């Protein structure tokens, strides 16, 4: 526990899954995904890897960002969320594996075109058996 | 069947999106319509809230949508279970950032000979029959509550975007060459209602032709927007190139005027 909030969002926004411990501003990740993805200074798409940036003012001041995952056939981003330069390197082992679940359970869903849900409702079960595993 | 949401990022583009979809799968009270779980045919995916958390769109997503007009109910409500007995559309929602919102504008610019079609998993430049994507409405969504600020900066940079996007289609009405002219009428929607900040429609009306104006005399200086000879730029004067221009208000959360206003507004358009 305690290191703050979970989630898991689509390219186009939509959150699919979210775990809150603290109160995180939305622009934190909002500011995410507009360096990361929209202006692209820095990154590079991969599993356990560098994350790290610093948004200039297209859009907004930013923080450095976490460590994060993309699956590009289901257009899914998995952010877990530092606590400023805190940390323990277990969520790096949690988030990239941690797709590894999401996209086993629902990966079906994403086929289906019409529509923006993905209804992932029984997932904080399996959730809670991981983080525990890192304690 | 395309009505396009514009607008700038924090506008609740992508969350009023979220409010559509979600809305025939929960009953008042935000119950999931469908937790009898195990009907194999026909059971609608369950939904914990009538918006989900969203974060600032970076692709356009394009969404399946039905309008109920049961005779006298005008739109019926978006939130009427449907099973058909539909005028049914694609609500397309689109990315803020003024790094994409360009790729869009391209598609209002060029009439029928783009049409509107994404290709989807991306930007350019899973069920199949014979289905269209034409555009006959355009939605651009304003944060009301962020217009306040005093900042001001909110008001011109939306504007501007919004300038843009009635300009386009301005350019388009010059298009309709490709002797088949279409009118696009407009949608202003004040979202972000529910806050006790949220500028009143009239006001966003007046501001915005106001900031518009004043842009289409800045940007003359350095097309003319509107009339060939304006006094003062009006939305009324959009209607001289087949564009009906309203600004409604409403909002995606908390309690407020709601999001029907809109929705009557697109059935109402396809
Ligand atoms: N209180 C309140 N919040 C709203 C309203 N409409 C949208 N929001 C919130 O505004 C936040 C940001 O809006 P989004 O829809 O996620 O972003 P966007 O509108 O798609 O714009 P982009 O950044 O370009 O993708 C979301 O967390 C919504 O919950 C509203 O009417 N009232
Ligand atoms: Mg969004």
């Amino acid at each position: 526990m305690s290191l703050d909030a979970f989630e898991i969002l689509t390219t186009s926004g939509v959150v699919l899954w979210s775990r809150t411990y603290a109160p995180v501003n939305p622009s934190v990740v909002n500011d995410f995904i507009t360096d990361v993805f929209i202006e692209e200074k820095s990154a590079v798409a991969g599993s356990k890897n560098g994350g790290s940036a610093a948004s200039n003012p297209p859009y907004k001041h930013d923080q450095h960002s976490l460590r994060w995952t993309f699956v590009k056939e289901l257009g899914i981003i998995f952010v877990a969320v530092y606590r400023s330069l805190l940390h323990l390197p277990w969520v790096d082992k949690l988030v990239d594996n941690i797709r590894a679940i999401f996209v086993s359970l629902y990966s079906e869903q994403f086929k289906r075109p019409n529509t923006t849900i993905i209804e992932c409702i029984n997932f904080d079960k399996y959730f809670d058996q991981q983080l525990q595993e890192l304690e | 069947p395309s009505v396009l949401l514009i607008g700038p990022s924090g506008a609740g583009k992508t969350a009023l999106l979220t409010l559509f979809e979600r809305g025939p799968l929960l009953n008042p009270d935000g119950t999931s319509v469908g937790a009898a779980d195990l009907k194999n045919p026909y059971r609608k995916p369950i939904v914990t809230s009538p918006v989900a958390q969203t974060h600032t769109s970076q692709v356009p997503t394009s969404v399946e949508l039905a309008v109920g007009a049961n005779e006298d109910g005008t739109p019926t409500s978006y939130k009427v279970d449907l099973d058909a007995t539909a005028r049914k559309f694609l609500l397309i929602d689109t990315p803020g950032h003024p790094k994409l919102r360009g790729t869009t504008l391209q598609h209002l610019l060029n009439p029928s000979p783009s049409l509107t079609i994404i290709p989807t998993n991306a930007p350019n430049k899973s069920h199949s029959d014979p289905y269209k994507s034409k555009l006959k409405a355009v939605i651009f969504l304003l944060d009301a509550a962020a217009l306040a600020d005093s900042d001001g900066d909110y008001l011109s940079q939306t504007a501007s975007y919004l300038y843009d996007v009635l300009l386009s289609l301005q350019k388009r009405f010059h298009s309709r060459k490709n002797r088949a002219p279409s009118s696009i009428p407009v949608l202003i929607a004040a979202n972000k209602q529910d806050l006790f900040t949220a500028v009143p429609a009239s006001l966003v009306k007046s501001r915005l032709e106001h900031e518009l104006g004043r842009i289409r005399k800045t940007r003359q200086k350095g097309g003319w927007l509107g009339a060939v000879g304006s006094k003062e730029f009006k939305f009324e004067e959009m209607m001289e190139f087949d564009m009906e221009v309203e600004v409604m208000g409403g909002n995606v959360i908390g309690d407020g005027p709601g999001a029907e206003r809109w929705w009557r507004w697109i059935g109402e358009r396809i």
